[PDB]
């Protein structure tokens, strides 16, 4: 089980140095190749580059996409088992989810497993945190479904609860929406019997890390 | 230009081609060395070697 | 140089669908093989399905398989399954620019399945928003496949794209934003979802 997980600032602004950290487990840094990988929202997968383990012998230490040669570095440290990004000279078209990568060749260059981890979102804007607000969404066949509204925050990253988890079955938290305004709003919803609806309580935990807001709103 | 085009240790085999070079490419799988002969002089992926000439069924060995 | 794979493809459940990226010699023809297929689930990481030398990753399905014929890499599903629509990446390693190419992506959906007619609900904006000179009206569509729908506003008579739910049926989210004052003074706004010659419109209006 390689587990690979990204860390790093998830705000950065423009002409700025991007420095993202993946903390990897159950594959050896020091034989195994590892790198990074980018997704723009809406767009398509963009190799970033790797940094090569002891495993392939002749090749290059690093390799690199070339779009991006002279802003980016990849290095790691095999103690710490961690892998690093620095990427300088930032642009909106910097904006993108960040993977880091691991590679298990035995004989040559991507002969071997890619693992991959969850990704992290880095946004390139000159703007700065907006907290959201939470309101409720309630309305009047033997089921009825409430929610709450997160609206005009900034940066993208949010997550929803409900009950504090105690409730999964029949939540959906919806994708994000950017509107006009430069901001961004979601929704999450639970589908409950229409019964509990005068027995049981339900409140939604929303959270925003970028601007460590963590709310609690109750329908 | 003439280019070997035999793999490994199999029987040897030609080929014309219109590029100028032949090649010997090798590289290790789980018991042994793998060669791929042909012709041009191609890059490789780390962990391959590679070895071009510019004279007829000169990537024999 | 580039690889390049159709945007779309569509496939009956239980049927073969490949998907094709069309490459190089440099790239998904170089030998020694290196061709990856990941999975993508919308809003999710990629998985590897296939790599290096169309090897198979493990607890992968083995109806996932992928093959080379010149420069031409292919994945085939031997029996599509719900589960299966996704985007499908294929990358491969180029000796020339020494990078790692990707494709632009196949979406993967699934026809034929049996069809779950949507549940619509449409909230108005809460007495806070109005409060904040603003109107912000929700339209929550869930529990509808196939997972391709139409949303349509109006008044007095920014959508998201469908993503799957738990249970393996599709959902949508829908906001109409207006100013406090344009919806305080409307007479009706309505939500309208078209999905399989069906279409269900549920209304909500300036209240008190």
């Amino acid at each position: 089980q390689v587990q690979l997980t990204e860390s790093g600032p998830g705000l950065v602004k423009p002409s700025q140095t991007l420095s993202l950290t993946c903390t990897v487990s159950g594959l050896s840094l020091s034989r195994n190749t590892a790198g990074w990988v980018r997704q723009a929202p809406g767009k398509g997968l963009e190799w970033v580059g790797d940094i090569s383990g002891d495993g392939i012998p002749g090749g290059e230490s690093e390799y690199y996409n070339p779009v991006l040669k002279p802003r980016v570095s990849i290095t790691k440290d095999t103690s710490k088992s961690q892998l690093y990004l620095t990427l300088n000279s930032l642009t909106s078209e910097d904006t993108a989810v960040y993977y880091c990568t691991g590679s298990g060749d035995t004989y040559y260059w991507r002969d071997g497993d890619r693992y991959w981890g969850q990704g992290i979102l880095v946004t390139v804007s000159s703007a700065s945190t907006t907290a959201p607000k939470v309101f409720p969404l309630a309305s009047h066949g033997s089921t009825v479904a409430l929610g709450c509204l997160v609206s005009s925050y900034f940066p993208e990253p949010v997550t929803v609860s409900w009950n504090s988890g105690a409730l999964t079955s029949g939540v959906h938290t919806f994708p994000s929406v950017l509107q006009s305004s430069g901001l961004y709003s979601l929704s999450s919803m639970v589908t409950v019997p229409a019964s509990s609806l005068k027995s049981q309580t339900y409140i939604c935990n929303v959270a925003h890390p970028a601007s460590s807001t963590k709310v609690d709103k109750k329908i | 230009r003439i280019c070997y085009n035999h793999q490994s240790t199999t029987r040897a085999t030609t080929k014309s081609c219109e590029e100028n070079s032949c090649y010997k490419k090798y590289w290790r799988d789980h018991r042994g060395t793998i060669i791929e002969r042909g012709c041009g002089c191609p890059k490789v992926k780390p962990g391959v070697g590679i070895h071009c000439c510019q004279s007829d069924k000169c990537n024999y060995g | 140089q580039s690889v390049t794979q159709p945007a779309s493809v569509s496939g009956t459940l239980g049927q073969t669908v490949t998907i094709s990226c069309s490459g190089s010699k440099s790239n998904i023809g170089d030998t020694p093989t290196y061709v990856g297929w990941f999975q993508q689930i919308p809003g999710t990481a990629p998985k590897t399905l296939i790599y290096g030398d169309n090897r198979r990753a493990s607890g992968v399905p083995d109806r996932f398989s992928g093959s080379v014929s010149g420069n031409t890499a292919t994945l085939t599903i031997s029996g599509v399954q719900a589960e299966d629509e996704a985007v499908y990446w294929c990358g491969s390693w180029d000796v020339n620019s020494d990078s790692e190419l990707f494709g632009g992506g196949t979406h993967l959906t699934i026809a034929g399945g049996p069809t779950s007619a949507p549940s619509v609900s449409l909230f108005p904006p809460s007495s806070e928003e109005l409060s904040a000179n603003k109107a912000t009206v929700v339209c929550l569509i869930s529990d509808f496949s196939p997972s391709g729908l139409e949303v349509i506003w109006k008044v007095n008579d920014q959508t998201t794209r469908p993503s799957k739910q738990s249970n393996g049926k599709y959902a949508a989210s829908s906001y109409l934003t207006r100013t406090s004052t344009e919806w305080k003074s409307y007479s009706s706004v309505s939500c309208q979802v078209k999905h399989q010659g069906k279409t269900v419109e549920k209304k909500v209006s300036p209240s008190e």
